[PDB]
């Protein structure tokens, strides 16, 4: 996240880290949302090419804030299963969503908590929310502690002017300020963007792709969750 | 004029596609480098 401030812990008690892990550490290498105890959202480029059906060292953490320090909320569940839409489009990242199946489920806290989902078709507005441990400029540093930004979305139509008519779909949505500063980055991918235009947050993208990071003229790129909900019904069991 | 679209590549773990715009879509993984 570039041009953000430092979350608290159970400020966004449905952010995932999600993780790999390898000789001498867990390597946190994505976000991801929590859907129910069982369940969480991310993307699918954040999976694809994985053994879907038996994934091997991946697992998420709820209640993380400080990756270099325990507070003691941690949760680390391996994944069990992916669940990848069957319509991704590796390249053009069409359909850009993937479920995490959990080995067992999460116990839900004070600082461990699902987000909800907005109704299928619904049209997020307003200043919306991203956080993650990406990377706070682009080609940049990572920090520790879970980074929150606030930006404005941008429309289909004004987004199409930076990235061509085609290269951005309904289903996507983009968010940045003009002049930029303000945008996820690497290591934000399958995180949130959380919305709150209905009088109560819920998940209204998942972080996805863009050119750099935070350029002026280059908002951010998520899959827009309101076009993905019956999808993510008809998949998490 | 930075990328012909269509063109296709990797940056570090992340995959990019060149648009329509001539500019390197890619997306938001982080890399262990
Ligand atoms: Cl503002
Ligand atoms: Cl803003």
């Amino acid at each position: 996240i570039v041009g953000g401030t430092d979350a608290t812990l159970g400020e966004f008690p449905y952010q995932l880290s999600f993780q790999e892990t390898f000789i001498g550490f867990s390597f946190h290498f994505c976000g991801a949302s929590i859907y129910n105890e069982n369940y969480a959202i991310t993307a699918g480029h954040c999976v694809y090419g994985d053994d879907y059906e038996n994934p091997s060292g991946l697992q998420i953490v709820a209640g993380e804030l400080d990756m270099s320090v325990n507070e003691g909320s941690e949760q680390i569940i391996t994944v069990s299963k992916i669940i990848l839409h069957e319509n991704f489009d590796y390249n053009l990242l069409d359909n850009d969503i993937s479920l995490l199946k959990l080995s067992g489920s999460l116990t839900f806290n004070d600082n461990v908590a699902p987000i909800a989902l907005p109704e299928q078709g619904h049209t997020a507005t307003g200043d919306v929310i991203v956080t993650g441990w990406g990377t706070t400029s682009e080609g940049g540093n990572t920090p520790d502690v879970l980074q929150k930004v606030t930006v404005p979305l941008v429309s289909d139509e004004d987004c199409r002017a930076d990235y061509g008519a085609d290269e951005i779909l309904d289903s996507m949505i983009c968010a940045g300020v003009p002049e930029g500063g303000k945008d996820s980055c690497q290591g934000d991918s399958g995180g949130p963007l959380a919305a709150s235009d209905t009088g109560s947050t819920y998940l209204a993208g998942i972080v996805s792709w863009g050119y750099g990071c935070a350029r002026p003229g280059y908002p951010g790129v998520y899959t827009e969750v309101s076009y993905h909900v019956d999808w993510i019904k008809a998949n998490a069991v | 004029q930075e990328c012909t679209p269509g063109q296709t590549k990797k940056q570090d773990c992340n995959t990019c596609n060149c648009t329509p715009t001539g500019v390197w879509a890619c997306t938001r993984k982080g890399c262990p480098p």
